[PDB]
RNA sequence: GCAGUCAAGCGUUCAUAGCGACAUUGCUUUUUGAUUCUUCGAUGUCGGCUCUUCCUAUCAUACCGAAGCAGAAUUCGGUAAGCGUUGGAUUGUUCACCCACUAAUAGGGAGUGAGCUGGGUUUAGACCGUCGUGAGACAGGUUAGUUUUACCCUACUGAUGAAUGUUACCGCAAUAGUAAUUGAACUUAGUACGAGAGGAACAGUUCAUUCGGAUAAUUGGUUUUUGCGGCUGUCUGAUCAGGCAUUGCCGCGAAGCUACCAUCCGCUGGAUUAUGGCUGAACGCCUCUAAGUCAGAAUCCAUGCUAGAACGCGGUGAUUUC
RNA sequence: CUCUUAAGGUAGCCAAAUGGAUUAACGAGAUUCCCACUGUCCCUAUCUACUAUCUAGCGAAACCACAGCCAAGGGGGCUUGGCAGAAUCAGCGGGGAAAGAAGACCCUGUUGAGCUUGACUCUAGU
RNA sequence: GUGAACAGCCUCUAGUUGAUAGAAUAAUGUAGAUAAGGGAAGUCGGCAAAAUAGAUCCGUAACUUCGGGAUAAGGAUUGGC
RNA sequence: AGAACUGGCGAUGCGGGAUGAACCGAACGUAGAGUUAAGGUGCCGGAAUACACGCUCAUCAGACACCACAAAAGGUGUUAG
RNA sequence: AUGGUGAACUAUGCCUGAAUAGGGUGAAGCCAGAGGAAACUCUGGUGGAGGCUCGUAGCGGUUCUGACGUGCAAAUCGAUCGUCGAAUUUGGGUAUAGGGGCGAAAGACUAAUCGAACCAUCUAGUAGCUGGUUCCUGCCGAAGUUUCCCUCAGGAUAGCAG
């Protein structure tokens, strides 16, 4: 309604939304896509120098050091921790495919959880051995 | 184009009104004239509920 | 000069001058004509308005985009307790009018057409239509005199009616008056008519139907005074301008000396008589026949009445009108809905409508639930219940 | 509005001087003029003045004296109200065109041109002080003004014209000082202009930057080693454009047009 | 001023509407001549893309007079002797004008013929039959009347074989003549089988 | 309407109005189209010229290709972001504003439209609905 | 315009004393659509926002007439002012131009110098140029610069109101105002018409443009509901519950108001114009006209819609006991 | 009396590092453009306080020939028409020799006094 | 007390609580705010608002009288325990 | 346009021309009666909706400035030569 | 014109007093370390310069279609802005006086007075032009034309009236 909530959360100025981070830290192709990419004109640091979590580009490889220290990092990588938010739990709640949103929450349980996470361990490997 | 006045148009409608178009009306008329009557009945019995 | 750059004005000159009505109540200025030959009908009902609610529909258009296909509207509800007959006027055709010459009563009389009467019903002893009843005693005689007149000259025959604002649950006690014009065949079987219903009542469905375009008028939401550019939609002047922005500039020029007729000046806005033409009805319900909102389609066993009542109104206890759009007026008033004036087969005037859902949320508030029992199962429990 | 001033000043003065830029003299000469003062004027004298003759290296600006003392008399000229060369040898050659016109009285001499020439500033050169306005920007001047000296003699001096012609082209409008780059649209487009005009080696002196390939390119990293970008995180096109082409015209950048081949 | 461009939009329309006869194409380029002549044809033109110069030279001429007109009767006398002399440059303009309105009622009826397309002319003596046989290869309306020269012009008509559009030509007919000396009627053909390609 | 535009044009919300950037849907590479004029649009007195969801407006590329840059052309609108109301009852809107360029008839330039066309554009226009990946 | 030429006529009577209509010849720059980049001293203020109305000398919409008007599109003309006539760029100036939409971007009058302004009135400051021995003024050019109503009468817009026995309810309608507009979709059709390219329209249907009158179901906006919660600083010993921060700030927020930023609705009877006709004289042919008479434009007068004469009018109710 | 066009290849010889006023810095100095941002605008809507408004008490001023409805004509009043019904309240800014800034901006005086010159007559000083 | 601060904001001692009131909440104003989508299309002119702002660390161009320009520009952060 | 003469107004009311410096009439003490001027006699408005002979129909006649201007002519409008 | 009175406002000089948070930058000098034959050339400190800089009180007065225009006010109020350690701000004392003073020069300022202050007198200064000019009745009743002074103004002179 009032004047910080509008200028932040205008359409025009959205940020990426967590449920499509989650799916680009699901699997090592679409991290190694973001962390190499070519190189853009437009992009602040001539592409490169991006976190995945904030879908944010940087300036500086020194940029970044200082943001992955920081609890506006730490914010996001404790909120792309659990099961990410869709329909199919609103749904579910109301009490309309369970079996769906159950067989979600196995699959993320077993098999996408802790390869998200083994990709998340590769990140702060790959990020820290650059840097 | 032509006005809500044009000759042509009110010529063209006044050939509507009076084939299917009227039809439609002096149906609904007679629906209604028998629930008007109907609608005395029920009020001629109310009374013979106190003439009882 | 002239002009240089040429431009619709602002606002309607035949809606002038744009002052106060004279009654809470638009008079109708015109019925449909008199097919001598047609059964006996009452041309116009006036009930009390009152709602406001949203229909979806399929809408059977052929040709249209939306052909086979569901759309959403707006309907109102006017709701309409059965009005009641108690006199007949004859007006004769003159070289200079219509006069009246003939009010003929209906021996007894609800205390409401006799506190309609009255400008202090806690005092006066209430005395009205005694003396009258009075006469009417004996053969009554008197009475059958003065039809009989009506049945010998007299042109038009306009029926009086009231209200049963008793029943609405409105609070004002007063019920209304009107005139209704008769439009079935001769003079005769008019009066016949009128005699043969004094002191009944007439109901809604037997004055209208499903499908039928009505159009209905009163007299229309009070603004009060208001400005030049909220009563006309005249421009700004651009910002700071000295001695204020919201005016029309130039008003006039050094001839004529003076201002005209026709600029848009501030006054009265609302409270104004108007007429709204061909509105469709959707749904004619019935006080008795419960599950109203439902449908064929829902089934599911509702009255119109959102959850709780509509505001600054209560719940709808009686044959109600749904029509489409929106009448002209506020919430409590009393639209008097005439029909037609001609027929009109504008080929939307034709499509049997069949309603898919009628919206049955509250109004105070942002709607959810549609009965309480949707309401409290989705909750669940809560506390003190058990 | 400005060539009704032009045929103002024509009619006015008894020589019409034609101040030419001596980087480009072919292009900023315009005909039509000196088609119409032939057949119309004949008693109306008129000469050249190469300016700008520091922005070239010394042979060029002695060929094109010698590629035009052909048609017309021509001085090699630069101006500056302290630091100045041509203007004993302008002094000298007015004072003659007075002498023969020993009856008169007085001889007003006018000063045609294209915009950005130096037209003005030869009129402060030769007076040694600041009489008329300039500036970088083609349209200082916008209206005539007299300015004596030697008692017998009157200079004027007209706001400059670009004859209408239809080729030209844009491109060909802007290399040389005539429009204001500042209200031109997409500066970007023009840029291979310079790239084409310049050697590729005092484009790399001047800002300074090493190598690249297209036009797109050198405005990139010239904006870049500028730091000239906005917020997040583009490079600035457009503006960067707008100063190289203003460079260019100012004389910040070394450029010239060949003379034709010796014979 | 007004007036000026009244006369400088009409012409402007004759001199772009009008076809441009030399750099056409050599088949029209030709045909133009031999019904049009191809001389009076420019010339009647070109007379009026000078009429439209000296309109534009009498406005502007007057136009700069009438900002010195020193009363409403100088100014006034200033007009009528700008309108004069277009009326006098237009009144001149009386044979050309008549000549084009009728070259352009013609060159409208024309057919359109593509000279690259597929074709074939069909050619010979006048009263052979050629103009009954484009009546019943194609849809085509030409007469069919037994004496010499019924057609005048080229006539043509469309036929589809293997899923193909080609043209027929009937064309009036050929003399056989001192060859130097033939006749705008008969000059259409030999230039339609020259210039064309086709069978 | 006009030429291209199959069937009646419904009525919306008026989202873009003259002089308002957009972005381009299409692949043929331009960046983002700068409105200049639309088509089929009424005259008032100091009203902007707005189009919507599903109109033709005539566009100017304004960062691309060089090619595409510098000349004005036709183009419809795909994502309005502006919120309009579906006659089924809902209101709805896109996360932003977005174009795709095309000729007077209405076939496109571009083989392929990324991201998600409007619904109303892609009944109006066949040749959108047929380079159409997502639809809504 | 100047200089002639022919000659229906004037010149009291009149051919050839002088004038003299309608026609008509002379160039003001090349007969082959080449360019022709010609822009050549307005010594006076207008130009624009807001808003109304009028003229018609009609740009568009309606109906007609004529054209080598086959369609399609267009040009020229007739009646016609009912109804529309836009969005921007450009002051090294715009007495204009361009490009874009559009059914169309017609021309004017009364303008809007006390409703508000920008240039110019226009003074005191200053600089540059020209002129003057100088004080100074001007062929110029550039920059900075306080006039501020209404509370009076009228007009305009809304709002009460004494008096015609009292008081109440229902009505009539003199007069005045009046409103709707434009486009394209389906169908007729890929038919008529055409060698082809191409290509309509009346019946029957559907949407939108501009304008208008409403309305707040729904979506958006607004919040002193200071309704609920939250945040900073300080203050009440702490919790609690609160105060102050010129509504302290942040989020959500009903109700109300409200938006082509939201939804609904906006007509059919008479008499005519141009023109097309009928019978039919004047005039033993003939003629749409003289008598008479049929059709026919978005026009005109009504229908419908708004107000209701506060010195226009009707019907009906009750009419005080000290 | 006789007389003036040589300099040649992308930067030249030269002169006491530079070839310069295309002068850094500073500016409530004048002007153009770009980003960001916005109710400037499309197109306006809503909200708060203090006014206005109604009441109690208090209570001025400008201005004022008389006045106060229009049309046409007479080289607000007269002539010819339209018309015209007490008493009033809130707004309003068209008109009112209703005012009011009213002076300005031109023209005329033999008139004022500020200033300047080989104007006339004197004069301090030298 | 907060804070870099005799800034602003809230308090203790001391000192005021004086300014004609009351009842409503029309238009027009004065002072002050917010606004979907677009983002100078407004205007003679981005006038006026909006945005930026404290501190820490990274980083900082042309030009220059070599002192400057420079808080250039442009980035990453800030509570509580 | 500049010269010459004679009237009218200025110092001058009154009747008529709907109204009016110069146009038509007109010798201003205060009253009464009669008769006229110019101009008028459908009604406004005092006085013939008199008498007589002709001419004219105008889809905005004319009732006049007259011895002019738009003027010279266009018409299958009417009458007399 | 004569003769007086004003520096309490304000202009400048002089004598004597008083007043001006907290930040940013970091000049000479000096110390240590790293190169050098020396001159000195790099690194880290220290130090605290300047008609330097952000910015309080102070002094000022840019901008706003600002508020208010018989106003709170014969110059105020609100917001925004300039400057803020010195060519700074300011109290008291003291000097300069009218055709003079004083002036970082605007003909600025000299007690709401300034291209020449204020007060009294000569003085009822001067009238070209403007405005006004006081009872009744009766009788008589004009003139706007020549002519010359070189002309316009200023007039002389004839004519008209009793
Ligand atoms: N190097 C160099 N530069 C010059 C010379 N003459 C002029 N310039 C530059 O050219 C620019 C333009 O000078 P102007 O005299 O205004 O040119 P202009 O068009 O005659 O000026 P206006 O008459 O006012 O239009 C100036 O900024 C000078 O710096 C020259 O001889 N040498
Ligand atoms: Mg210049
Ligand atoms: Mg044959
Ligand atoms: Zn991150």
């Amino acid at each position: 309604m009032g004047r910080y909530s509008v200028k932040r959360y205008k359409t025009k100025r959205r940020t990426r939304d967590l449920d499509l981070i989650y799916n680009d830290l699901s699997t090592k192709e679409s991290v190694q896509k973001l962390l190499n990419q070519p190189l853009d004109e437009t992009k602040p640091g001539l592409g490169q120098h991006y976190c995945i979590h904030c879908a944010k580009y940087m300036e500086t490889a020194i940029a970044l050091k200082t943001h992955l220290k920081g609890k506006v990092h730490k914010r996001r990588v404790k909120e792309l921790r659990g099961v990410p938010y869709t329909q199919e739990v609103s749904d579910a709640a109301a009490g309309y495919n369970l079996n769906k949103f159950l067989n979600r929450v196995q699959e993320i349980t077993q098999s996408v959880g802790p390869e998200k996470e083994s990709n998340e361990a590769l990140l702060k490997e790959h990020l820290d051995s650059t840097l | 184009a032509k006005s809500l006045r044009a000759s042509s148009h009110l010529n063209a409608k006044s050939v509507k009104r009076r084939g299917v178009f009227q039809k439609a009306v002096d149906a609904r008329e007679q629906r209604i004239s028998d629930k008007l009557k109907e609608d005395l009945l029920k009020q001629k019995l109310e009374d013979l509920k106190k003439k009882e | 000069s002239h002009r240089k750059y040429e431009a619709p004005r602002h606002g309607h000159l035949g809606f002038l001058p744009r002052k106060r009505a004279a009654s809470i109540r638009a008079r109708v200025k015109a019925f449909p004509k008199d097919d001598r030959s047609k059964p006996v009908a009452l041309t116009s009902f006036l009930g009390y308005k009152a709602g406001m609610t949203t229909i979806v529909r399929d809408l059977d258009r052929p040709g249209s985009k939306f052909h086979k296909r569901e759309v959403v509207e707006a309907v109102t509800v006017v709701d309409t307790p059965p009005v009641v007959v108690v006199g007949v006027v004859g007006y004769v055709e003159t070289p200079r009018g219509l006069r009246s010459l003939t009010t003929v009563w209906a021996e007894h009389l609800s205390d409401e057409v006799k506190r309609r009467f009255y400008k202090n019903w806690y005092k006066s002893k209430k005395k009205a239509f005694t003396k009258y009843s009075a006469k009417y005693a004996q053969d009554g005689a008197g009475i059958e005199r003065e039809l009989a007149r009506i049945k010998k000259y007299a042109s038009v025959v306009r029926v009086l009616v009231h209200t049963q604002i008793r029943k609405t649950p409105l609070a004002q006690k007063k019920a209304h008056l009107a005139e209704i014009q008769l439009n079935g065949g001769s003079i005769s079987e008019k009066v016949d008519w009128a005699r043969e219903h004094f002191e009944k009542t007439v109901a809604v469905d037997s004055v209208f139907e499903q499908n039928e375009m009505i159009d209905a008028i009163a007299v229309t939401k009070g603004h009060g005074f208001e400005g030049v550019t909220h009563r006309w939609g005249t421009k700004k002047l651009p910002r700071k301008t000295h001695r204020g922005l919201r005016k029309v500039a130039c008003i006039g020029a050094w001839h004529p000396a003076h201002v005209m007729w026709s600029v848009a000046r501030a006054g009265q806005r609302g409270y104004h008589s108007r007429t709204s033409i061909n509105h469709k009805i959707y749904r004619v319900g019935k006080g008795d026949d419960e599950a109203n909102g439902a449908t064929s389609f829902d089934r599911t066993k509702k009255t119109i009445t959102p959850m709780g009542g509509f505001v600054h109104y209560g719940e709808i206890k009686n044959d109600f009108i749904m029509v489409k759009g929106c009448i002209p007026g506020n919430r409590k008033r009393i639209v008097t809905l005439r029909k037609s004036l001609y027929t009109n087969t504008s080929r939307k005037a034709l499509e049997e409508v069949s309603l898919k859902w009628i919206d049955t949320a509250s109004k105070f508030g942002k709607g959810r639930f549609q009965t309480p029992a949707e309401k409290h199962a989705f909750m669940g429990t809560l506390k003190k219940d058990l | 509005r400005i060539w009704n001033e032009l045929y103002k000043v024509i009619d006015s003065s008894d020589v019409v001087i034609h101040v030419l830029d001596a980087r480009d003299p072919l292009g900023t000469r315009c005909k039509s003029v000196e088609e119409y003062m032939k057949k119309e004027t004949p008693h109306k004298h008129l000469i050249y003045v190469l300016n700008k003759c520091d922005l070239v290296p010394t042979w060029v600006a002695a060929a094109w004296v010698k590629h035009l003392s052909k048609e017309r008399p021509t001085l090699a000229f630069h101006a500056s109200i302290t630091n100045s060369f041509g203007k004993g040898s302008l002094i000298q050659l007015l004072r003659q065109f007075s002498q023969l016109h020993t009856d008169r009285k007085q001889i007003s001499v006018g000063f045609i041109g294209y915009p950005n020439t130096g037209k003005s500033s030869i009129i402060n050169t030769l007076r040694k002080k600041k009489v008329c306005q300039v500036a970088p920007i083609p349209g200082e001047t916008k209206v005539w003004q007299y300015i004596t000296l030697m008692k017998r003699i009157f200079l004027i001096d007209c706001p400059g014209i670009v004859p209408p012609s239809s080729k030209d082209s844009e491109e060909d409008i802007l290399f040389r000082g005539v429009v204001r780059v500042e209200h031109v649209t997409h500066p970007e487009q023009y840029i291979p202009g310079v790239l084409k005009r310049c050697q590729v080696k005092h484009l790399e002196r001047t800002y300074e930057i090493s190598g690249w390939k297209d036009a797109t390119e050198f405005i990139e990293i010239l904006a870049r080693k500028q730091g000239r970008l906005l917020k997040g995180g583009e490079p600035d096109e457009s503006g960067v454009s707008k100063q190289i082409l203003n460079d260019f015209n100012r004389g910040k950048i070394p450029w010239f047009v060949l003379p034709p081949e010796k014979e | 001023k007004y007036t000026g461009e009244g006369f400088v939009e009409k012409f402007e329309d004759i001199l772009k509407g009008f076809p441009n006869i030399n750099d056409v194409h050599p088949f029209h380029r030709d045909l133009m001549d031999t019904l049009y002549e191809k001389n009076h044809y420019k010339i009647s033109l070109a007379a009026i893309s000078r009429a439209k110069s000296l309109v534009e030279q009498v406005a502007r001429d007057y136009v700069r007079l009438l900002k010195f007109g020193q009363s409403l009767f100088q100014c006034k006398q200033l007009k009528r002797a700008a309108l004069g002399r277009m009326a006098t440059i237009v009144k001149k303009l009386r044979d050309p004008l008549a000549y084009l309105e009728q070259v352009r009622q013609h060159i409208g009826r024309l057919p359109s013929i593509d000279p690259n397309t597929r074709t074939l002319l069909i050619c010979g003596y006048p009263n052979v039959g050629k103009s009954s046989f484009l009546r019943c290869i194609t849809k085509s309306d030409v007469d069919v009347q037994p004496y010499a020269f019924t057609t005048k012009s080229l006539y043509v008509g469309h036929f589809d074989y293997k899923y193909l559009r080609f043209q027929a030509i009937d064309t009036p007919g050929i003399l056989d003549r001192p060859t130097e000396e033939m006749n705008n009627i008969e000059m259409q053909s030999i230039y339609a089988i020259a210039h064309l390609r086709s069978c | 309407s006009g030429n291209g535009a199959q069937g009646t044009k419904f009525r919306i919300s008026l989202g873009l109005p003259v002089g308002a950037i957009m972005n381009c849907a299409d692949n043929s590479g331009a960046r983002n189209l700068y409105i200049i004029a639309v088509k089929g649009s009424g005259s008032r007195l100091n009203r902007l010229p707005a189009a919507s969801l599903g109109d033709m407006v005539m566009a100017t590329v304004k960062k691309g290709k060089p090619e595409l840059r510098k000349k004005v052309m036709p183009a419809i609108v795909v994502r309005q972001a502006k919120s309009w109301r579906r006659r089924d009852g809902v209101f709805l809107y896109f996360e932003d504003n977005a174009g795709v360029i095309a000729n007077p008839k209405g076939e496109m330039k571009g083989s392929a439209i990324t991201g998600p066309v409007g619904k109303e554009c892609a009944d109006l226009w066949p040749r959108v609905a047929s380079n159409s990946g997502v639809v809504v």
